């Protein structure tokens, strides 16, 4: 979408894995900005919303907080106070055609600089002056939206890169995109530690014929001393008896 | 507002770096946003628009245009310079309801100086006949459009009855020409016999008469 | 998308003539449908704006004092009347879309006291001495313009026919003309075509010394 609506979708109840993304050589462009990317995986969020539209490379700079200009000040403006990222990747190759693309067009001008994400659609002509513009072009009415003009050869600054914003918002709700859990090969006969989804314990794992009930996730004995548990792969119950120990 | 255009005629060799100026009256930017736009208009041709505004382009209108500026100081960029890029170039305002263009920014392809010829045309006897005579002085073309022509008759200056023509800048020889008319009654016609033209040249070293004796 | 304006005119001072504008492929409802002024030599300025959408009639003071813009939304045309004539408010007159960028093909309004009258062709003599020039002068002809050939264009090269010129008597005047070499003088006979179809004049007329 063009930038002067930029096409935002909200992402929730997803794993979301962004090791593939700043590990993918096509983004030109992963600043991050108040998340550290290689932290990413590892932080909970209530949802995401992913801002994406095509801007000249050259402006491509502009997407951030804190910079001033056409685009920032009229098409797609950010927070000063922003935890998110930005992907920015050129697509000469898809988004020039033959002869200039002409479709993709931007907002040059607007009476107030919009609020931070904030779209503005209406086609509605800028009085730019005292004149009353009654919806007519004139020389001072005028349509402030202007297509970009696309020739398939031109200055690398004017090809188009898609951009798209990733915001993460963190609200009082439930936590519901997370980053890869990642697991490691199961080992059974060893005095070991291990973190079953959550299950911070040590000790020797043994296979058992405990019959757990489907939803049941770990058991428990006498005194609360937690001595089963389902591995969340496989969905197989272990046993776990203390690593020895003794007077000598 | 009443603006001036600078040069009011500028040479530029074919891919030379362009520019001209105007300068407003008043100022032109309020509310941040300047309301100037500058016109091409080729010869016989409706006049384009080429900005929106200050500095913006309107679409089909080539990138190499690009002007910028702001109050009383404005100009334009012509970086890459064509054939096509050859014409009068406007500047106007939108502040004062009387809305005012400028004067003529003439461009032209820049050519080492041409020295000009001149000839003499004496009226003919059968245009005396019909009882008018018209001395005609040609430039044989040139490049340096500005040149003096003076008219002498029987070493006598004259003053307010030639009428001169320019023709506008040719795509190949790149050379103007210039003819002068000096219209009169064939009773004072025929009262002098020398008719000689002066042609003062800045690619003339000196000045040059082509003068005719009546017969 | 085009735009089409028609009428040459020639009427007499004092009178009124609505210039009107077909606005072809325009949508003629979101777009001011200007009005200009070019002056012969060289002088561009803005008549006046219309808002077709509703016929808001934005015009220059100096003339406000008899210049009506008028919008058709029938036929979506301009009809710009400029009430009482004189010598000097004969000029070109343009329409435009918005600020200009399509204008129409223009219309030359010259409010002339004069009449019709056929051109006279003259023979402007070779030079006496080598390139010399000779040719002819086309003078006191109405309306312009006035077409010259040589040959009936059997000779191009070398040939230059000056822009018509505006003269104290209301008539025009132009000087075409040939520079060849001496050789050809006595030799080659050259014949200046002149066509003015205003007053459906056509003279082949030969030069000789
Ligand atoms: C991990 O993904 C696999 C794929 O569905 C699941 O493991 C499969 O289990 C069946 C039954 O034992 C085997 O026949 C397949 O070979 C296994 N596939 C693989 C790739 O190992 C398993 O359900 C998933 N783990 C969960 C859901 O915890």
């Amino acid at each position: 979408a063009s930038v002067y609506a930029w096409n935002r979708k909200r992402i929730s109840n997803c794993v979301a894995d962004y090791s593939v993304l700043y590990n993918s050589a096509s983004f030109s462009t992963f600043k991050c900005y108040g998340v550290s990317p290689t932290k990413l995986n590892d932080l909970c969020f209530t949802n995401v919303y992913a801002d994406s539209f095509v801007i000249r490379g050259d402006e491509v700079r502009q997407i951030a907080p804190g910079q001033t200009g056409k685009i920032a000040d009229y098409n797609y403006k950010l927070p000063d106070d922003f935890t998110g990222c930005v992907i920015a990747w050129n697509s000469n190759n898809l988004d020039s055609k033959v002869g200039g693309n002409y479709n993709y067009l931007y907002r040059l001008f607007r009476k107030s600089n919009l609020k931070p994400f904030e779209r503005d659609i209406s086609t509605e002509i800028y009085q730019a002056g005292s004149t009353p513009c009654n919806g007519v072009e004139g020389f001072n009415c005028y349509f402030p939206l202007q297509s970009y003009g696309f020739q398939p050869t031109n200055g690398v600054g004017y090809q188009p890169y898609r951009v798209v914003v990733l915001s993460f918002e963190l609200l009082h709700a439930p936590a519901t995109v997370c980053g890869p859990k990642k697991s490691t090969n199961l080992v059974k006969n060893k005095c070991v530690n291990f973190n079953f989804n959550g299950l911070t314990g040590t000790g020797v794992l043994t296979e058992s014929n405990k019959k757990f009930l489907p939803f049941q996730q770990f058991g428990r004995d006498i005194a609360d001393t937690t001595d089963a548990v389902r591995d969340p792969q496989t969905l197989e119950i272990l046993d776990i008896t203390p690593c020895s120990f003794g007077g000598v | 507002i009443v603006l001036t255009q600078s040069p009011a005629s500028l040479a530029v060799s074919l891919g030379q770096r362009a520019t001209i100026s105007c300068r407003a009256s008043e100022s032109v930017e309020y509310y941040g946003t300047s309301l100037m736009q500058w016109y091409q208009q080729k010869p016989g041709q409706p006049p384009k628009v080429l900005i929106y505004a200050a500095s913006n382009v309107e679409s089909g209108v080539p990138a190499r245009f690009s002007g910028s500026g702001s109050g009383t100081d404005f100009s334009l960029n012509i970086h890459p310079v064509e054939e096509d890029d050859i014409a009068m170039y406007f500047c106007q305002q939108s502040r004062k309801v009387p809305w005012t263009f400028g004067g003529g920014t003439k461009l032209e392809i820049k050519r080492t100086v041409a020295a000009p010829s001149v000839f003499i045309f004496p009226p003919s006897d059968e245009q005396l006949k019909s009882g008018t005579a018209s001395v005609v002085c040609l430039l044989n073309n040139f490049y340096p459009r500005e040149a003096k022509v003076q008219w002498k008759v029987d070493n006598a200056l004259q003053s307010g009855n030639s009428q001169e023509s320019v023709t506008e800048q040719d795509s190949k020889d790149s050379t103007y020409s210039l003819s002068s008319t000096l219209t009169l009654s064939k009773a004072d016609y025929e009262k002098h016999k020398v008719y000689a033209c002066e042609v003062t040249h800045q690619g003339l070293s000196s000045p040059v008469t082509k003068s005719f004796n009546r017969g | 998308v085009q735009l089409q304006q028609s009428g040459p005119e020639l009427v007499k001072p004092g009178a009124s003539v609505k210039i009107s504008c077909k606005a072809s492929g325009y949508s003629f409802t979101g777009y001011s449908m200007n009005w200009m002024k070019q002056s012969p030599e060289k002088s561009l300025e803005w008549i006046g704006e219309i808002n077709p959408s509703t016929g808001g009639t934005t015009d220059n003071q100096k003339f406000k004092a008899k210049a009506t813009l008028t919008v058709d939304k029938s036929s979506s045309t301009a009809y710009m009347q400029l009430k009482s004539l004189t010598s000097e408010d004969s000029a070109v007159y343009y329409c435009a879309r918005s600020r200009g960028d399509y204008w129409g093909q223009g219309t030359s309004v010259t409010v002339s006291k004069a009449s019709t009258k056929g051109p006279s062709v003259f023979p402007l003599a070779p030079s006496s001495k080598g390139t010399a020039a000779l040719g002819c002068l086309v003078k006191d002809y109405f309306p312009e313009p006035v077409t010259v050939s040589w040959n009936s264009g059997a000779l191009t090269s070398g040939v230059h026919t000056f822009p018509a010129v505006l003269q104290s008597s209301g008539l025009y005047s132009l000087s075409s003309v040939v520079t060849v070499p001496s050789s050809s003088l006595g030799t080659q006979t050259y014949i200046c075509n002149v066509n003015h179809k205003p007053s459906n004049t056509k003279v082949d007329k030969k030069v000789e010394p």
